[PDB]
């Protein structure tokens, strides 16, 4: 079973049709379509555009077209050298890769007059670059205006994660010009396209993978809050390697495990009884919805445990260590919030995520803490 | 204190807005504009004879000058007065004052090469110790003994611009306009223009004023500025790109918040909201609920106050529009 | 109709009587006839169809028939 | 490497090794394990799948330090060493700058010294070009991911590639790290495949302790009564009473359950007994031994008790006067915030509320002028600046910064209660 479940994890998409429509100008040498892809995170929009360009170059006259990744630049100069990277040559780029006019000068083809179109992968770093109205909106205006005289221009094939980019554009420029209009969206595919990509790559289907209906169950009950079926497939390969370790049963188990310790693994998160005690003490201080300081909750602990004589209370530093433990598992968050008493004062305002009902189970089972509920 | 709030307004898409502004501003008062323009064009030889004495021509009067500015300058003044000198028509240095990216340093770096580089004055380039002002001082000492003819015509659109009006830029342009061989002509929009210049800067400018009112829509100037239309519609595109579970949960939210303009009284309590999103078997607990809620919150797509009211500040009309159009 | 019984299944998912999102079909029977609703539990195929609606609306899933994920 | 010999010298006159010395030597924090057993195998099979099948994945693990996780992944990649990979301990808390990791990477890939830019350029190049698995230890990731997550954005966008010759073994401190600072888009690439590490039970603590004491538990040495040297002239034996070990394990598992803390407190009690035994015989430094419960009792209590009380019971009388006045002000105004000059006024009060008593006379005199009526009439009490500072820097008192020294605020960092108690002794 190993060599399968190992190899299990090692055109194609239906989406390929749509962009193909928006690509008709590129396989007939016309000026390409004004393509500004947006996409919610997880859907693979980066890898979506990457499958696009990969197929487009493995399918095709001289065939040259590139797509560069804009991450560590924060400025519109060294980007276009990365397009000069396609020449495999050496020049003085410093200006011809910096200003829009110099860019137009920079893009008259040389070898055979096979049109070269430009693609910017992960513009959502240039889009998410320095201050908007100063450089990033300025860079967008510059790179985005296609006012060349030869219609064989640098037709941007852009990609942006958060839609706000189109809202940050100049209002006048976007409506009547640029790569903007085809603001194609790629909403999270529950099963209907991504699950079928899964099946089509899994044509060489291992014998007992498991119940396909439980597979689709996993697909839905994840994609509810998920955008990675391949990564859900990876937690599935981990499940089958659990089956191996013990030498789709356990997948509901592992979901109840990893997603929310509140279900059962909170008892692990609060393994020590003093942890549970301090947590219920925080819940008690919640009745005073104030700055849940170390001091507030600590004094509340002191009084409530002098009352309920379960144990001699902990030291200040001890309570510190306990709450830090509680924060390491993340069951309760803290933040060094600012109060204005003397100066900018930074004290731990905490917020618990647990509910007294999710305390009902986890406490009523331990009758020793119940003296404090 | 029930005030008319711009929220309760008929919003207009950017396309309809742009297009109707186009129709109006290109057809509203055409015949008046052209009559006014053909009438005032007769003043152009008057401007010729006035600028013969280098009197910096400032232009006021309502309506945009930008169009008319480039019109008078590029087309009439420059080449005619160039021919009149006795050959490249004198480079028209247009200052996009409305553009807030103008800076004295670089524009003077241009100016320098525009002006006479008779000596290697680049040798006088130094540390940040501003050679703009010192070098322009030297340039003035030079021109004090040079012949009198315009060697460059600079024109500023909206001299009250967000950059030029900076007092440093203003003083630089003053000491510049002291030069005789240059013709200074500009315009503003700020009604408080005279607040800009003391008798020192006036002496530098020797401003002569002229009214020009043609009642333009300020096309380019409308571009750089921005108002609230330039939120409900912000979230309207967000919800167009989400997951079906988010669609359904926001559908339930919008029903229970629109049942009772979408006011705060009409919302729902998170207790009963969890009761519902658990009854119809959507939310497993409060943590996942608040998680799939903050995706709306982390873009400010719904309001919450206190009961535990989650109230959509978006209008009843726009809300039921979401229902009938994008949700159902 | 199915709304209220779905709410009852919700408050019975609140407790760990299912111990899971999964639940025996035996628990199914224990929680259709033994509860308040009498004859509101439809014919075999009909309440199975109700459960299939609840599946297609992502409220209850089917797997390992003796239980249901 | 080159300088390693430069630390080795010859003059060593047979350093004496006593019993507890050997104990602590094997009890060192450096030298199969019981506590993390199924985790060992789980991560082992994760990396086995990722490498033996020549794929690339992201093994996220989180939990408080001291849970063995650094040792555990090391054990896994050590048994894997015997069966392609570059164990690159990229510790964000070891990186001088945040970006420095790159260079290490940028070195371990080719052995070049350029900037982080070309570093990541060639890195991603290798990750998407090289035709065909190198375990990079992202120790204490937090430091690297603090500025704008761009670092981790890169560090995982690299991983997401399919043919990327890049396995990552990331370890963070808390579980929710990817869901509080990392981008949602980043969080997705991080994935849900993260293994959590719980605390340690006192059972596991006993296990690890006896493990460290395997070859030495209750064992015999050959100790010369003259020099105190031990060899694993009487053949003595030693017992490490597992009841004290029990109680230490219980106490540590209570609040924290950390291997480091437990090991260290055991070492502490050991060396305490060691110094007592040395003193009882005076061997200097050139029948049967045990470790009573009382030793570990002391060594453990010393890891909890503070000193602020036992400190403030020793400050100068001026300091105690200052503190007691401050407490009177705290309860009189109910503000727990006083003004410095106001405290001076209160000290004047407290000195004068008592009568013209000759003893109050002496106090007034000295506290206002060290005798020597020749020089007298001080506005604020003697050493007042000095004692104020001696408090402030000691972290007890906490004061804002205004050059006007009569309206500047003052606050107690310690609890009012413990301070009051200190005044009561
Ligand atoms: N529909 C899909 N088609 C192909 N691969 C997919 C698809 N959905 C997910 N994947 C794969 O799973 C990964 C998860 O998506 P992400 O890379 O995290 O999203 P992305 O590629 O960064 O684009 P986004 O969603 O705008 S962040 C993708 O990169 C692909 O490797
Ligand atoms: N099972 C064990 N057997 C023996 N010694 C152990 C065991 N678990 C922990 N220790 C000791 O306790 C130390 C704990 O180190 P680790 O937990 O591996 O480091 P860590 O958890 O990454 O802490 P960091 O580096 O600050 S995040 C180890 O280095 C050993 O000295």
């Amino acid at each position: 079973k190993a060599l399968l479940q190992k190899s299990s994890e090692l055109a194609r998409t239906a989406e390929y049709e749509q962009v193909m429509n928006f690509l008709a100008k590129a396989i007939s040498e016309h000026r390409s379509d004004s393509l500004y892809i947006t996409g919610p995170p997880g859907t693979g929009k980066t890898a979506q555009l990457d499958m696009i360009i990969r197929q487009k170059f493995q399918s095709l006259e001289s065939v040259a077209v590139t797509s560069i990744n804009c991450i560590s630049l924060g400025e519109p100069s060294s980007i276009f050298q990365k397009i000069f990277d396609s020449f495999q040559d050496l020049n003085g780029p410093t200006l011809q890769i910096k200003n829009m006019q110099h860019l137009q000068k920079f893009l008259e083809p040389y070898h055979k007059k096979t049109t070269f179109v430009v693609v910017l992968d992960e513009m959502d770093r240039l889009l998410h670059a320095n201050t908007s109205e100063t450089q990033s909106v300025r860079t967008i205006l510059e790179l985005f205006l296609l006012a060349k005289l030869p219609t064989v221009s640098f037709v941007l094939i852009g990609m942006a994660n958060s839609l706000d980019m189109k809202d940050r554009f100049l209002s006048r420029l976007n409506l009547d010009r640029g790569l903007l209009p085809q603001t194609i969206v790629f909403q999270p595919y529950t099963a209907e396209q991504m699950y079928e990509i899964v099946i089509q790559k899994m044509s060489s289907l291992p014998t007992i993978i498991f119940q396909p209906m439980a597979i689709k169950f996993a697909a839905k009950k994840c994609a509810g809050n998920t955008g990675d079926l391949r990564k859900l497939f990876d937690v599935l390969r981990g499940s089958i390697e659990i089956y191996e370790l013990e030498k789709l049963n356990y997948i509901a188990k592992v979901f109840s495990k990893f997603v929310n310790n509140n279900s059962t693994r909170t008892r692990i998160a609060k393994l020590n009884i003093q942890q549970k005690l301090i947590l219920c003490t925080i819940i008690q201080s919640l009745k005073l919805n104030s700055d849940a300081t170390i001091d507030e909750s600590f004094d509340h602990y002191i009084k409530a445990i002098t009352k309920t004589d379960t144990l001699a209370p902990l030291q200040r530093n001890e309570f510190l260590e306990i709450c830090t433990i509680l924060e390491t598992c993340g069951l309760v968050s803290i933040k060094k919030t600012k109060c204005k008493g003397k100066t900018k004062r930074f004290v731990d305002k905490i917020d618990v995520d647990l509910d007294m009902r999710e305390f009902y189970d986890e406490m009523t089972k331990i009758s020793i803490l119940k003296p404090f509920l | 204190k029930s005030r008319h709030t711009m929220s309760m307004a008929p919003d207009v898409t950017r396309e309809e807005f742009s297009l109707v502004s186009n129709f109006f501003n290109e057809n509203f008062q055409k015949r008046p504009r052209q009559k006014l323009f053909e009438i005032q064009k007769k003043m152009f030889p008057q401007y010729w004879f006035e600028l013969t004495q280098g009197f910096s021509l400032l232009f006021y009067g309502v309506g945009s000058k930008r169009n008319f500015l480039e019109e008078f300058a590029i087309d009439y003044l420059s080449p005619k007065i160039a021919y009149s000198q006795l050959v490249n028509s004198i480079p028209c240095l247009i200052l996009n004052g409305y553009n807030p990216s103008c800076n004295y340093r670089d524009v003077f770096k241009e100016i320098t090469d525009l002006l006479v580089p008779a000596e290697l004055t680049r040798s006088e380039t130094k540390y940040w110790g501003n050679h703009v002002i010192l070098q322009i001082q030297k340039m003035i000492d030079f021109y004090k003994n040079q012949p009198l003819d315009i060697k460059l015509i600079l024109v500023v659109h909206n001299l009250d611009g967000p950059s030029i009006r900076k007092n440093t830029f203003q003083t630089m342009l003053s000491f510049l306009s002291v030069i005789r061989q240059i013709a200074i002509v500009a315009s503003t929009d700020h009604i408080y223009a005279p607040l800009l210049w003391d008798n020192m800067k006036a002496q530098n400018y020797n401003f002569v004023f002229h009214d020009i009112s043609n009642f333009e829509p300020s096309t380019v100037e409308s571009t750089f500025q921005d108002v609230m239309k330039m939120g409900a519609e912000g979230a309207k595109y967000v919800l167009q790109s989400l997951t079906v579970n988010s669609k359904k949960m926001y559908k339930l939210l919008i029903e229970t918040q629109m049942q009772n303009r979408g006011t705060q009284r009409t919302g729902v309590e998170l207790k009963l909201f969890n009761h519902l999103c658990a009854a119809d078997f959507i939310a497993s607990n409060e943590i996942a609920l608040r998680s799939m809620l903050r995706e709306f919150i982390e873009h400010k797509m719904a309001n919450i106050t206190k009961m535990e009211i989650i109230w959509v500040p978006y209008t009843y009309a726009e809300l039921e529009k979401l229902l009938k159009t994008v949700l159902n | 109709r199915l709304s209220l019984i779905s709410g009852i299944i919700a408050r019975l998912m609140q407790t760990e009587i299912f111990e899971e999102e999964s639940y025996p079909v035996a628990s199914l029977f224990e929680r259709i006839n033994e509860e308040l609703p009498e004859e509101e539990k439809f014919s075999a195929q009909e309440y199975l169809a109700g459960l299939k609606i609840m599946s297609d609306r992502n409220n209850l899933m089917v797997a390992d028939d003796k239980v249901w994920r | 490497s080159r300088f390693e010999n430069k630390l080795k010298t010859t003059q060593k006159h047979q350093i004496v090794e006593t019993i507890f010395s050997k104990v602590k030597k094997q009890l060192n924090s450096s030298y199969y394990l019981p506590a993390r057993e199924n985790e060992f195998a789980s991560i082992y099979l994760s990396a086995y799948s990722a490498i033996e099948s020549d794929s690339a994945t992201t093994i996220y693990v989180a939990g408080t330090p001291g849970v063995g996780k650094t040792l555990t992944v090391r054990e896994v990649v050590k048994e894997l060493l015997s069966s392609d990979f570059l164990y690159v301990e990229i510790n964000g808390l070891k990186m001088v700058k945040p970006t420095d990791c790159y260079e290490t990477l940028w070195n371990k890939v080719s052995g070049e010294r350029l900037t982080w830019a070309a570093s990541m350029e060639s890195l991603e190049f290798y990750f998407k070009r090289v035709p065909k698995t190198i375990v990079v230890l992202l120790d204490e990731l937090d430091a690297m991911v603090t500025k704008s997550q761009d670092i981790m954005y890169n560090f995982f966008n690299w991983t997401t590639y399919e043919n990327a010759k890049l396995i990552v073994i990331a370890v963070a401190n808390t579980m929710d790290l990817p869901e509080r600072q990392l981008g949602n888009k980043i969080t997705s690439r991080i994935g849900f495949t993260r293994i959590m590490f719980t605390g340690y039970t006192h059972e596991e603590l006993k296990n690890i302790i006896d493990l460290r004491l395997k070859g030495l538990n209750d064992s015999f040495f050959y100790v010369d009564t003259k020099t105190g040297n031990a060899i694993l002239v009487r053949k003595v034996r030693l017992r490490m009473s597992a009841d004290a070990i029990e109680i230490a394990s219980r106490k540590v598992a209570s609040v924290s359950g950390d291997a480091r803390r437990a090991l260290k407190v055991c070492k502490r009690a050991a060396e305490i007994a060691e110094k007592h035994y040395m003193a009882k015989h005076g061997y200097g430094y050139d029948g049967v031994q045990t470790v009573h419960i009382t030793h570990v009792m002391k060594a453990l209590n010393e890891t909890l008790n503070s000193h602020v009380i036992t400190f403030m019971t020793r400050l100068s009388f001026t300091a105690k006067l200052f503190i007691y006045a401050l407490l009177n002000l705290m309860k009189k105004n109910g503000s727990q915030e006083q003004e410095l000059g106001d405290i001076v006024d209160e000290i004047k009060l407290l000195i004068e509320v008592n009568g013209s008593n000759k003893f109050v006379m002496e106090i007034a005199k000295t506290l206002f002028q060290q005798g020597s009526d020749n020089i007298s009439e001080q506005l604020r009490i003697i050493s007042w600046d000095f004692v104020l500072n001696q408090l402030l820097d000691a972290g007890i008192l906490f004061k804002q910064t205004m050059k006007n020294d009569r309206i500047c605020c003052v606050k107690l960092n310690i609890s009012v209660e413990e301070a009051k108690r200190a005044m009561n002794e």
